[PDB]
């Protein structure tokens, strides 16, 4: 068949087998839908100056990608190397880019992980096709897209890392996904939802006694929120809504149902939202009560016609942190496994005191981010020069933009031992001005011994009852 | 002919954009070893006869015969 | 324990440094079991021994440099084993 | 010499079983017992041995000299040409006149240009066709006459692979095997003139396919023996019992670096430099150089009438974590 016709029949086979869901026959009625999607995005360019069908690009499955690929790769779908550069080097100057690759990615989007030992919510997000499952990250996410099947434009894959055992890459996305399923128009909350406004709701957060009659729903502008906290079994994160700002009252709330954990990814500060089917709880010793989500809670965006308001020192170096909020872009790394970074170079940035792990596999130069409620310190220990931000649970970290820059090289000297820095912080509970030095030390010991007298993954391993870590014993007498 | 001419023109565009259609030549990037060799040009290069490098196929034979 | 001179030497990246243990005050180190290990020492002394071989004519010249002919400099350490800590490199294995 | 007489002792090797961990692992023949170097010296050649050593020194120190081209058919190394050599080749094509009967054919079609300001240089481009039809760029074999080394390289970064040619009265022919018989992105392929018996571009009809363009396949079609890329060096392997000077000569085994690409990629060059300065750190005493276990063979040479007994390394690679 003709080049375009051969491309089309290859796409037919690809759809039928690789993509057509087990829930539905290898329906050919699906093929015109995806054909229309590729045609749309390709011709709507105009700049494409191409055949009706983009024959240059090709189709790749999840498992296909997983087995075959191991470089970072970008499908800046339907863009020329000129437009690509104009996007890639906007994270420049000299932003070492991902490579331009002409692939098309089609798959189902869900929170459900590939594991079935539990629900395995863990606030995680994944792409699934007939071939395999893969985790993904998505700026300005829309939760409605859950469970739906899409074409993905302007998409990027990051490979697993040499040091990492799980050997899993992950996806990064730059634009809304297009559903193969025709536009699924659905109604909205016509009736004004009965919600408690922030003043009455906060008075209730003090006077937990008066939670009767007024519907257990809420609304307001998101003023404050935690990072996604995890216990050893429970996971949760806290948020607060204000009538305005500066406002007399803000309503603190906690999300805690495992299935709802994904909610965390969606919200954003300032934007006003609506919460539903709530209660107020008294966590152990937390006398200032909070609203909490139930088995039936739902979260929604706020819209005027959709609400029904309801009202009832050189002499003593002990120095102070300055709470603030900030945004910008990281510009390097000083110790990836521990968690240090240079925000625009000007200002030190730790990150240790979070659960943090979820942010590792993204964080790299050219990443743009926003911080809310974050301690700032100066003149810190170890003679370190710059000021240092240092988010903590009462704060939260927010992505502005993924980085067009590809990751740098591996090197055992840099890549190893995250568990050890973490173990220090949580078993010993140091304070940051001591933790900076407690890095620089192990960075100097592993400059003598390793690898020759002893290899890193023997020296820096996280100390365990089965064996103490030499990277802990050597410091202990000074530290303790 | 639209598709055919489009394809041949993509090829011709690659070629011409790569070809120095006018003006003087330009210097391509140079790597560490290449620049160092160029700077060292005048050095007599290290080399070894292939004889010292196991031209003795008989020794190869009786070696591969060993367990 | 180094092969050439017997003298207990400390060796680590970039080179080596001679040393002079003492089990405890007025008693010498006594069991071979202690070769191989890591010793962390922080209450120790660092010595030198300048072996100059100048040729000054008169005391006057001592005010000047232009008469020294050679130079060397022993250097080493010494400490008790009540102060430093011994650490047994766990027999390296995968 | 006061301190020299002591340095003559202080720089000696130490013994044969330290605390420190090896730097190299032999992939095969691990069952072989360690044979002291002295024991080897006292024995005949050829023979296999498994040893441990430290590199007292290595050659060439100027590591840009550590790669060679090798022709296996006549087993004889070949020095790598310089860019000045390529330029001395290509310069003769810049002035040639294209021929009308070499432009468009059943196998290839062409497009022409005259580059201005460059002394009136003439250039012609030819595109090979699959089953008579131009294939996509990823499978488009392209031919050039009059293009410079940098231009053909940048063009090979774009097309599948490209062949320098000149106007042969019958059909296009490689302008000079001193220039690449095939330049494939970062790889410049060279051949052995003594072993080659080349053919014209029409002989691409002998290929099993016109889409893969496997360098070996196209070489065979154009009747050219492709040269192998190899690392080659010799090392001072000291054991205290004795010191031995073996040879290395391989492609992407020990170093685990492609000898084919290392010349054109700077990261690989950094890597190999790191490896060698790690086995042999600058300045400090061999007292601190790491142990190196490997597997070697011995053999005769007799290039100077007799003996010249020699040793070569085999089946050994740098450990993973020490890279
Ligand atoms: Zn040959």
């Amino acid at each position: 068949p003709s080049s375009e016709q051969a491309w089309l029949e290859d796409a037919q086979v690809f759809i039928q087998k690789t993509l057509c869901p087990a829930v539905k026959e290898p329906n050919v009625q699906l093929t015109p839908l995806v054909i229309d999607c590729v045609k749309t995005v390709w011709l709507s360019q105009g700049r494409n100056q191409g055949s009706t069908l983009p024959l240059s690009y090709s189709f790749v499955s999840v498992q296909d990608l997983k087995t075959h690929q191991r470089l970072p790769c970008c499908s800046h779908l339907s863009w020329s190397s000129s437009a690509y550069q104009a996007w890639a080097q906007e994270a420049g100057p000299n932003g070492n880019p991902l490579p331009r690759e002409q692939l098309l990615l089609l798959g189902t989007l869900t929170d459900l992980s590939a594991d079935l030992e539990q629900e395995c919510r863990n606030g995680s997000l994944y792409v699934r096709d007939n071939t395999g499952v893969l985790s993904c990250e998505l700026i300005d996410l829309d939760l409605s897209w859950l469970g739906h099947l899409f074409l993905f434009p302007r998409w990027s894959y990051l490979p697993p890392a040499r040091w990492n055992s799980s050997g899993e890459g992950h996806l990064e996305l730059w634009d809304a996904p297009v559903p193969v399923f025709p536009l699924t128009i659905s109604p909205g909350p016509v009736t004004p939802i009965p919600v408690l406004y922030p003043e009455s709701a906060s008075c209730l957060l003090r006077l937990r006694n008066k939670l009767r009659g007024v519907q257990r729903n809420l609304a307001g502008s998101l003023v404050r929120l935690s990072a996604l906290v995890k216990s050893k079994q429970k996971a949760y994160f806290i948020l607060s809504l204000g009538r305005s700002h500066p406002a007399v009252t803000h309503v603190s709330i906690i999300v805690q149902v495992p299935a709802q954990l994904v909610w965390h990814r969606a919200l954003r500060p300032g934007t006003a939202y609506v919460l539903t089917e709530l209660r107020v709880s008294k966590i152990r010793g937390q006398r200032q009560h909070v609203w909490m989500t139930s088995q039936s809670s739902r979260l929604l965006l706020l819209k005027p016609e959709c609400v029904q308001e309801l009202e009832l020192d050189p002499e003593s170096l002990v120095r102070y942190s300055r709470l603030l909020s900030y945004s910008g872009a990281v510009t390097g790394v000083l110790n990836e496994p521990a968690g240090l970074y240079e925000l625009d170079g000007q200002l030190g940035l730790c990150l240790a005191y979070q659960q943090f792990r979820g942010l590792r596999r993204v964080m790299r130069p050219g990443v743009c981010l926003q911080l809310q409620d974050v301690h700032l310190l100066q003149s810190v220990g170890g003679g370190t020069r710059r000021p240092v931000l240092a988010p903590c649970l009462r704060g939260a970290v927010l992505l502005q933009s993924f980085s067009r820059q590809k990751p740098g090289a591996h090197s055992s000297r840099q890549a190893y031992g995250a568990s050890l820095y973490e173990q220090l912080v949580w078993e010993r509970q140091l304070g940051l001005p001591l933790y900076l030095w407690a890095t620089k030390a192990l960075e100097e010991l592993a400059c003598k011994l390793c690898p020759h007298v002893l290899r890193h993954h023997q020296f820096l391993q996280h100390s365990s009852p089965g064996s103490p870590s030499l990277g802990l014993q050597l410091l202990a007498p000074t530290l303790d | 002919m639209r598709e055919d001419q489009e394809h041949q023109g993509a090829l011709v565009c690659l070629a011409e954009s790569c070809l120095t259609l006018e003006g003087p030549c330009t210097a391509p990037p140079v790597t560490h070893w290449a620049a160092s060799r160029c700077k060292a040009t005048g050095e007599a290069v290290y080399t070894v006869p292939s004889s010292m490098l196991c031209i003795s196929e008989n020794d190869q034979l009786i070696l591969s015969s060993l367990g | 324990a180094s092969s050439h001179k017997g003298c207990l030497q400390l060796r680590d990246q970039s080179g080596s440094l001679p040393c002079l243990l003492l089990a405890k005050h007025s008693q010498p180190l006594s069991d071979p079991r202690l070769i191989g290990c890591l010793v962390r020492a922080e209450r120790f002394q660092l010595i030198v021994e300048r072996d100059v071989r100048s040729s000054f004519p008169s005391w006057k010249e001592l005010s000047m440099p232009g008469f020294i002919q050679k130079q060397q400099a022993r250097v080493y350490v010494q400490f008790f084993l009540a102060d430093a800590l011994i650490l047994p490199v766990p027999r390296p294995c995968l | 010499p006061s301190s020299g007489s002591e340095s003559d002792l202080v720089s000696l090797y130490e013994v044969e079983r330290c605390q420190q961990l090896s730097a190299t692992i032999l992939t095969d023949h691990q069952y072989l017992e360690r044979t002291p170097l002295c024991a080897i010296l006292k024995q005949k050649a050829p023979q296999q041995y498994r040893i441990r050593a430290k590199l007292r020194s290595y050659k060439p120190r100027r590591l840009f000299q550590s790669v060679k081209l090798h022709c296996p058919k006549c087993h004889l190394l070949q020095e790598v040409p310089h860019e000045g050599d390529l330029d001395i080749i290509f310069q003769d094509g810049a002035t040639k006149t294209p021929d009308v009967k070499l432009q468009n054919t059943s196998l290839y079609d062409s497009k022409i240009w005259t580059t201005k300001n460059q002394k009136g240089r003439k250039v012609a481009v030819h595109f090979v066709k699959n089953n008579g039809i131009l294939p996509l760029s990823n499978e488009c074999l392209l031919l050039i006459e009059g293009g410079t080394l940098s231009e053909i390289c940048k063009l090979s970064n774009k097309f599948n692979s490209v062949i320098p040619v000149r106007s042969g009265h019958e059909d296009l022919e490689l302008l000079d095997l001193s220039a690449p018989f095939l330049i494939q992105g970062t790889i410049h392929h060279y051949g052995c003139k003594q072993c080659s018996s080349l053919r014209s571009i029409q002989n691409l009809n002998s290929l099993v396919d016109k889409t893969s363009w496997i360098p070996s396949s196209v070489a065979e079609a154009l009747g050219i023996v492709p040269l192998q890329y190899v690392f080659v060096m010799t090392f001072t392997l000291d054991d205290g019992t004795g010191v031995l000077e073996a040879y290395l000569m391989d492609s992407d085994k020990f170093f685990q670096i492609p000898a084919s690409e290392v010349l054109m990629d700077d990261d690989l060059q950094k890597s190999v430099d790191m490896i060698m300065d790690m086995f042999c750190p600058p300045g400090i005493k061999i007292d601190a150089y790491p142990w190196l276990e490997c597997f070697i063979k011995s053999y005769n040479v007799t290039n100077g009438t007799d003996n010249q007994i020699c040793y070569q390394i085999f089946d050994t690679t740098v450990a993973e974590d020490v890279i």
